[PDB]
RNA sequence: AGUAGUAACAAGAG
RNA sequence: ACCUCUGCUUCUGC
């Protein structure tokens, strides 16, 4: 007998087995080296599905532009941008009259969410392409380094705090013919030698900062499951992130009423909402009324919406509001039909005979031999070198980035709010869910003709508003089975735990955090995942014993030899009550199924050793590291489908609260005086904090300055302490004493 | 405007400037509110200053300063910092905090003051100032250029000096703005958000739309104005019949099977050896420093002494074959004269050939090296295809039997305190008797151990060849602890960067199998004769050869990684099985494990004999999905996953079919294209295809 | 007590570009460049775990620590280095620092912490005063349907918790937000007399009160009681072919 | 050589 | 060649 597993699904229902095809036990798929081939094959494709659109010459950029929108009908099922404005904007029409008063309430909670809306929003983000260096930052010092760039230039009115002044300084700028930023080169001198690096003043031209500014950095993505190949990701840089920020609050306020829209809701609330739509279309008009779901994919999603077409879109939503109200939603999709592409590190060249290797970069691509290229990457550079703009390439067809999720979300509720009964008045209707690139789609109709009629009217219109369905992808079954963002329904939800599995192990924080997701990981799973019971203490049992291997904490009975084991050991010996150690000190586990949900300090806290007890949770130690108050017990949760999420876990905060140690490759780089420039940064957040302990609470405004801030609450305090008892009036006259230096000091320089 | 830039303080000025900013409006635009907050500003500072509380706590009108003051002042600061101000009075004395911002504060009378400069009449603005701040203790005190005054019941408590230059200073003001001709302006004058575009981004506008329009405004008012008269119908008309997306009716009957691909046999690309690993063993290990890795690889080296001169008997084709010898006898002799827990090589010539170091070309830059007449870009073809040979069907068999050996030791849990806790146990129990002694459960605990060393040694040791021997410790089923090593591992140099970055290392595993009766599996490996040992067995005892099977292999930080995590296979396998028991017992309205794993009837297919479809029990099941997921593990790769996401949509159809739902595909070629472009050249995707094909065979002889 | 911090802030405007960043950055700036960092999210945290609990030194700490534990301890493993953190004045410490400090550091007072940590604590009440019944095998008719996931909040909103926990544990800076309702003040009057001379950091007081005094709501698949007491035990009492009886204590 | 797979590692920087 | 530094930091977005 040669064992097959897939005879199990002649007796198993393939839905009742799915996991069997999840091969997620293993490492996913990663790339090597440059993402410069994904990014060129990625602007290659978006200009060829628009190739008989019209050419134009940016009059500010420079930069060859593409522009499909209105051209002519697509004449095969090959995918295509050429997007129709009139059907878009009757799309959207159809969209306002089926739910009166939805644009304008949208509008209006986006209008007063504008008002409110403060600068530091902006640092909620991951790596942001930062203009300033001409790379990628984490969101925070983008902002801060593009925020001091342009106070640098005479651009302050961000100095008011909120957004929408620093997004009238972000269009303000683009007038600056000589905008200064700052670079960095290395000075070596001397008989032993010192060296350190030099700041240099660099003056960017009109077209240079314009071009810098529309910049998209691109990248591959790394550890996606499901692909054989790789593809590129982009990231945008600091001068649209707050304009796309407004429009996807719209678009996330029109998304949430629209029942049709998987976004933004999660794994549940998705479930519950295609259950309702298949208890809706299955609820049968006649007897013999036929139904249909199409379990489909969009193929080329992000390469086929057009920068133009969410500029139709977004006028068309706000139509009614006030129009500084228009002009500044619409800023973002007029960036990004004037985006450029930077493309990647580029390539690694090799010597065989000399044995040796080079980095070129991307921008020594526009002027370089193709002799050194091979055959796939000299047809790109070929197709690419009209397209490039100082080093980028030009890509004004095509959502590179793709940030308007939402609002792709809205076009496709468009064309699945086209096909009820009361506005076809056909012998079919549709309806279904968008969750951005994933739809599903129940077609009705009295005969199997009137369901291929129904599929050809959605196919089309799909087509002319630049969505295309994937045919390789998709396929089409009575109602009653479908699959929609790998949750499969075969009569009710299915569990899919293959999908979660890369989520069960170490998740990389500290002990006590890393103890507190795996207990609730095993739990969540337990409610939502159909874990079974004797699978979840199986999953306790393999965390506990992957946790001691990974923060070295085995039982201090045990025999292995680590780094801790002695001390460890030397903490066993001498506690009386071993029940009450945690694991992270070598004690016992104490859960099971029945308390996942309670932490583990709190678990064994009434079995612990009160000498014990107090050390472990002594507030005066050097090992935790407290911060703010909404980052406070925060992890980040990468899954094995999606982005990245924000995770919170219950933990009493101990000396098993750490942080691990930084990344220390930035003192080899030119960017090493960042850490000086953070270390002080966070001595004066620190001296603040002293001053204003909210701070760690609450947000502070303010427009007056840190130091006359800190001034004033210290002269408030000492005549506040003064009249009270708590400080005698010499350290009174002293205090007031050293206010009036700090301000000499800060009148003299 | 100049005049209050000349009149004024230049302090009263930063007062009034920081008020003005913090509000949005500008000096050099409205300059009303400019002039009267300058004017407020210098009537609360004229009342505030030289008024101090001394030792006792009486106003001495000084000029002066060790004395503290008698007012506090709480306009003009910042809005939270005066809030703070106030917060901490109110906190310190007893008093409720009032709603609105006052202007000083008295600590003599303890009081909150507000004053109110104006270019009217005193009497309706102090009236309007107590309509409007009525209900808390506020002293207010109106003001105005008349040089009189209006205060809260008719209690004075400002003193007469500073009152007569209030109204001195307030009468030479108002001359001044008199005969300057700036004063009746200040009688008459006693959401709105904007957002243009500046020139560039309004000729950047007018570049991003449709081709028809060329002004920003006038596509504006085109979308403002736009009512749709059958847009869609009309080029849905004009639209050609070739865009269509039209349904092939989907029959497994009718479609044909995958094309797996051509070429050499595959080859073994395993990490370790799987059906052909010889351990040494020693039962109840019980030598001086047992635990130590290197401790339990002499004790179970011990145990084996039919050792030759070790002779090449199959060749790695592309390698330096005598340098595998030297680096066994290198690695022999090194073992025999070591004294300490670690074993470090010496860095011969042989072993720099194995692991590859100085493999790596020098790293320079472009301009120092443009004109090498074979400077080419890197090598970035697809891989060769490989044709499915028959070991890998052997290897997933003999992973999915019983070993003699309790291969998982799992930690222990908390009490069973509820119901549903005893219920999981037995089930887990029953679970864990039919998988601890499968064979994928040696192969996890091979895995899991090599990965933890290599990647504690890559991290510790980056300059060393740390020898890492291969050990497993498992129970009898008399329960007695037994340590099996399957062979060495020498770790390269390993400077891991990136998560890709590649430590070479030499793999030198103990066998049995004799490599020339299937050549094609091992084209990786130079495979040594290193000595006999006597197999006993039914008929006699023979000796057989033992072979070392001596290989260069690399892994990465994140393939380690995910090495280290192989005990979540046994979850996979698991939750499935666990899952078809609670779909059982949802029916029966009862607990099924024990019905399940207990009544031993085949009613699973999971193989094909020449006789058909075989059948076995859940337990069969169980070891069977484990080794499933072992095997995804270990030969992980792209082609595996793009595979298993292609071919989920052909099953699904298949299942579509069977459940009498009509299926239909739009392109069901370009599927099978996106199917087979994933079987390259991996044994395991290969595997997978040839099994997708006999499930389709079978499917197809279940209907006809 | 407040002289200190003034010295040190006297002493940090003599620096020059400490002054230049204190008298050019706003209030309302200082939360951008708090965040300021070279250091970016992880993106394969527990690779990066793995990785770094090999090495001799993964843990930062305050520098204090190097008069608080000694640099090495009774078996001679080394507990903490001069080599600071990247852009901190954290030093690199071992896991063998934290375990010495858990066998032979100061012992401080816990009274605190079933106070701070109630809703954590009231859970484990809940749980061992609780009656098991016996388990029932059927089909299981769960509804994904929004419940609530806070067992023993207070019904105030945001702003209202917020107004609450600036009345507890920052009582000078509220601003112009006077506790409007009763309840709040109710609230208020317990909560300060009991987190009265807490030493547990007000990062964690805070946190804590926000997540007891806040009603928290997720969308879950109940077969049975949606109480939130119920929903607390959510994965003891349902499966998917067992119900798991129950009655949580109180 | 080997890992690997559309581009890399096989140490990098000073 | 000695010596120093680094091991996610020119490269992980929504
Ligand atoms: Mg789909
Ligand atoms: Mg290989």
């Amino acid at each position: 007998m040669d064992v097959n597993p897939m005879l199990i699904f002649l007796k198993v229902p393939v839905q009742n087995a799915i996991s069997t095809t999840f091969p997620y036990t293993g490492d996913p798929p990663y790339s090597h080296g440059t993402g410069t081939g994904y990014t060129m094959d990625t602007v290659i494709r978006t200009h060829d599905y628009s190739s008989r659109g019209i050419w134009k010459t940016n009059s500010e950029t420079g930069a060859q532009q593409l522009n499909p929108i209105d051209g002519p009908l697509p004449e095969d099922n090959e995918p295509s941008g050429y997007a129709q404005t009139d059907c878009v904007l009757e799309l959207i029409e159809g969209l306002d009259r089926s739910h009166p008063g939805l644009f304008e309430t949208a509008c209006q909670e986006t209008i007063d969410a504008i008002q409110q809306t403060r600068v530091d929003k902006l640092t909620q983000g991951r790596q942001t392409y930062d203009w300033t260096l001409n790379r990628n930052q984490p969101a925070a010092t983008a902002l801060a380094n593009t925020i001091e760039v342009f106070r640098k230039n005479g651009y302050k009115l961000n100095e008011s705090g909120r957004l929408i002044d620093f997004l009238k300084d972000v269009l303000l700028s683009f007038e600056n013919d000589s905008m200064e930023v700052t670079t960095h080169f290395q000075k070596k001198k001397r008989m032993i030698t010192q060296r350190t690096i030099g700041k240099k003043r660099v003056k960017l031209t009109k077209k240079n900062y314009l071009i810098r500014a529309l910049t998209l950095n691109t990248m591959t993505k790394d550890a996606e499951r499901g692909k054989l190949k790789r593809r590129a990701i982009a990231t945008p840089g600091m001068q649209i992130r707050g304009f796309v920020y407004f429009v996807e609050l719209l678009a996330r306020n029109i998304c949430e009423r629209l029942e049709q829209s998987g976004l933004p809701v999660g794994g549940n609330e998705k479930k519950a909402k295609l259950a309702n739509v298949i208890k809706k279309m299955m609820a049968k008009s006649t007897d013999e009324e036929l139904s249909y779901t199409i379990t489909g994919d969009n193929t080329k999603w992000n390469e086929n919406q057009n920068p133009r077409i969410f500029l139709a879109m977004v006028l068309r939503i706000t139509a009614g509001q006030p129009e500084w109200f228009r002009d500044l939603l619409a800023v973002a999709p007029i960036m990004f039909s004037n985006k450029v592409a930077r493309l990647g590190r580029g390539y690694m060249f090799e010597s065989k005979s000399m044995h040796l290797r080079t980095q070129i970069s991307a921008e020594n691509l526009s002027d370089i031999n193709l002799r050194y290229f091979n055959e796939d990457t000299k047809k790109k550079i070929e197709k690419i070198r009209h397209l490039m703009v100082e080093g980028t390439a030009s890509l004004s067809p095509g959502m590179m980035m793709g940030m308007f999720n939402m609002l792709s979300t809205v076009l496709g509720v468009s064309v699945l709010n086209l096909g009820q009964r009361e506005i076809l008045k056909r012998t079919y209707w549709w309806d279904g869910l968008q969750s951005s690139d994933d739809f599903a789609l129940i077609i009705n109709g009295h005969f199997k003709e009137d369901i291929q009629q129904g599929v050809n009217h959605f196919y089309r219109t799909c087509k002319l508003v630049g969505i295309n369905m994937s045919q390789k992808k998709s396929y089409i079954n009575k109602t009653g089975t479908f699959e929609f963002t790998s949750f499969f329904y075969r009569y009710g939800f299915v569990a899919n735990f293959s999908m979660e599995l890369p989520s069960f192990g170490v998740a990389g924080n500290n002990e006590s955090a890393d103890m507190s997701i795996g207990t609730t990981v095993i739990k969540t799973n337990m409610i939502n995942n159909d874990l079974g019971p004797a699978t979840a203490q199986m999953a306790i049992q393999l965390f506990i014993k992957d946790y001691r291997y990974t923060y070295r904490c085995h039982r201090g009975d045990t025999n292995l030899e680590t780094r801790r084991t002695k001390s460890i050991k030397r903490l066993w010996t001498e506690t009386i009550s071993k029940a009450g150690l945690l694991v992270a000190d070598g004690g016992p586990n104490p859960y099971n199924l029945r308390n996942l949900h309670i932490p583990e300090v709190c678990l064994k806290w009434s079995l612990m050793d009160p000498d014990y007890r107090g050390r472990l949770c002594n507030p005066n130690n050097p090992f935790v590291h407290h911060m703010e108050v909404e980052s406070t017990n925060l992890a980040v949760v990468m899954p094995a489908h999606g982005p990245a999420k924000s995770l919170e876990y219950d933990a009493v905060a101990t000396t098993h609260s750490w942080t691990p140690k930084r990344n220390r490759s930035i003192l080899n780089t030119n960017q090493r005086g960042i850490l000086e420039d953070e270390r002080i940064y966070q001595k004066c957040c620190q001296v603040f904090e002293k001053f204003f302990p909210s701070s760690t609470y609450r947000r502070p405004i303010g427009m007056a300055s840190m130091l006359d801030a800190m001034l004033s609450r210290a002269r408030i305090d000492a005549r506040i302490d003064l009249e009270s008892g708590r400080i005698s009036s010499q350290d009174f006259s002293e205090i007031t004493n050293t206010c009036k230096a700090i301000e000499a000091l800060k009148r003299q320089g | 405007e100049n005049f209050v830039r000349t009149n004024f303080n230049p302090m009263i000025l930063e007062r009034a400037e920081k008020t003005m900013k913090e509000y949005g409006e500008n000096p050099q635009n409205e300059g009303n509110k400019f002039a009267a907050i300058s004017t407020h500003m210098e009537v609360c500072f004229m009342y505030s200053d030289f008024h101090f509380i001394d030792l006792e706590g009486n106003t001495i009108v000084k000029e002066n300063d060790m004395l503290k003051h008698r007012f506090e002042i709480i306009e003009g600061q910042e809005r939270n910092i005066a809030w703070t101000i106030v917060n901490s009075i109110c906190n310190m004395t007893e008093n409720s905090k009032p709603r609105f911002l006052p202007d000083l504060y008295d600590y003599k009378t303890n009081k909150f003051i507000e004053i109110g400069v104006t270019r009217r009449k005193v009497e309706d603005y102090y009236y309007e100032k107590a309509s409007k701040l009525k209900g808390e203790n506020v002293y207010i005190h109106i003001f105005s250029f008349d040089g009189e005054e209006m205060a809260t019941d008719d209690e004075y408590i400002l003193d007469e000096e500073s009152r007569a230059r209030i109204k001195t200073r307030l009468f030479v003001l108002r001359q001044e703005l008199a005969t300057a001709g700036l004063w009746d302006s200040f009688r008459q004058s006693e959401l709105e958000e904007e957002f243009s575009y500046p020139p560039t981004f309004q000729r950047l506008a007018n570049q991003s739309l449709p081709p028809s329009f060329k002004d920003y405004h006038q596509f504006k008012a085109y979308v403002s104005s736009f009512k749709a008269n059958g847009n869609i119908e009309a080029k849905l008309g004009a639209m050609s019949e070739k865009v269509n997306a039209q349904i092939e009716s989907f029959d497994p009957r009718t479609i044909r099977e995958l094309e797996l691909p051509e070429g050499k046999f595959c080859t073994q690309r395993s990490k370790f050896l799987l059906m052909d690993a010889m351990k040494l063993s020693v039962l109840n290990p019980a030598h001086e420093g047992e635990g130590i890795p290197m401790k339990d690889a002499k004790a179970c080296l011990d145990t084996f002494w039919g050792w030759k001169k070790a002779t090449i008997i199959k060749k790695h084709e592309k390698g330096v074959n005598t340098n595998y010898l030297m680096i066994w006898e290198q690695l022999l002799e090194s073992i025999k004269e070591m004294e300490g827990k670690f074993l470090n090589l010496k860095k011969t010539n042989h072993l720099k050939w194995g692991l590859g170091e100085g493999q790596a070309p020098e790293k320079m830059d472009f301009e120092d090296c443009k004109e090498v007449p074979d400077l080419f870009q890197y090598k970035s073809e697809p891989p060769e295809k490989r044709k499915l040979a028959s070991w890998i069907q052997s290897e997933f068999n003999k992973a999915s039997e019983l070993t003699n050996s309790n291969w998982i030791e799992f930690d222990e849990l908390g009490n069973d305190v509820a119901p549903i806790e005893h219920i999981a146990s037995r089930r887990r129990n029953f679970f864990t008797a039919e998988v601890s002694q499968c064979r994928a459960s040696e192969y996890i605990m091979k895995a899991v151990y090599i990965n933890t060393a290599l990647l504690n040694s890559s991290c510790t040791a980056m300059e060393e060849y740390q020898v890492i021997p291969i050990i497993t410790k498992c129970r009898d089923t008399s329960g007695q602890r037994r340590t099996n090593l399957y062979g060495f591992i020498i770790k390269g140099r390993s400077h891991l960067r990136n998560d890709t970055d590649v430590v070479n290392f030499i793999s030198l595993e103990f066998s049995l199998t004799d490599p020339r009766n299937e050549i094609h599996k091992w084209e990786k490996y130079c495979v040594l004769e290193i000595g006999d040992m006597e197999i006993r067995t039914s008929i006699s005892t023979i000796m057989k050869p033992v072979y070392l099977y001596v290989r260069t292999n690399g892994t990465s930080k994140i393939k380690m990684k995910w090495g280290m995590e192989m005990r979540r296979c046994l979850l996979q396998s698991l939750q499935q099985v666990e899952s078809m028991i609670e779909a059982e017992s949802a029916v029966k309205e009862k607990d099924m494990t024990e019905p399940f794993f207990r009544n031993r009837e085949n009613d699973w297919p999971i193989g094909e004999s020449p006789q058909g479809i075989e059948k076995g029990t859940i337990g069969k099941v169980c070891r069977v999905l484990l080794a499933k997921s072992v095997f995804n593990s270990i030969y992980a790769s792209a082609q595996l996953e793009g595979f298993s996401a292609e071919s989920r949509k052909l099953l699904l159809l298949i299942q579509a079919f069977r459940d009498n739902l009509d299926p239909g595909t739009f392109d069901l070629k370009g599927l099978y294209e996106a199917i087979e472009e994933c079987i390259i050249n991996d044994p395991w995707v290969l595997l997978n295809a040839s099994w997708f094909n006999s499930f389709l065979k079978a499917v197809q002889l279940s209907m006809g | 007590s407040g002289m200190e911090r003034i010295k040190e802030l006297m002493e940090m405007v003599k620096n020059s570009r400490m002054r230049e960043i204190l008298t050019t950055t706003s209030v309302d700036h200082m939360a951008v460049i708090k965040k300021y960092t070279s250091g970016r999210q992880e993106k394969n945290p527990a690779l990066r775990m793995k990785w770094m609990m090999a090495m001799k030194y993964p843990i930062s700490a305050s520098s204090r620590i190097r008069e608080m534990i000694p640099e090495k301890d009774e078996d001679g493993n080394t507990l903490w280095t001069n080599t600071k953190d990247a852009g901190s004045n954290r030093v690199l410490v071992s896991p063998n620092a934290v375990t010495w400090w858990n066998r032979a550091g100061p012992v401080s007072d816990v009274v605190h912490y079933p106070r701070v940590y109630k809703m954590y604590f009231d859970r484990l009440e809940r749980l061992t005063h609780g009656t098991f019944g016996p388990v029932k095998f059927y089909n299981q008719v769960k509804v994904r349907k929004r419940v609530d996931i806070n067992p023993g909040h207070k019904d105030l909103t945001s702003r209202e918790a917020q107004e609450v926990i600036m009345e507890v544990v920052f009582p000078n800076e509220v601003g112009a937000r006077t506790l409007s309702s009763d309840a709040q003040l109710t609230i208020t009057k317990e909560k300060k007399e009991e987190l009265k001379n807490c030493k547990i950091s007000p990062i964690m007081v805070a946190y804590m009160l926000e997540r007891e005094l806040v009603r928290r709501t997720r969308f879950l698949p109940i077969a049975g009681a949606t109480s939130s007491t119920y929903v607390e035990v959510l994965h003891l009492t349902q499966g998917t072919c067992w119900e798991q009886q129950y009655t949580p204590g109180g």
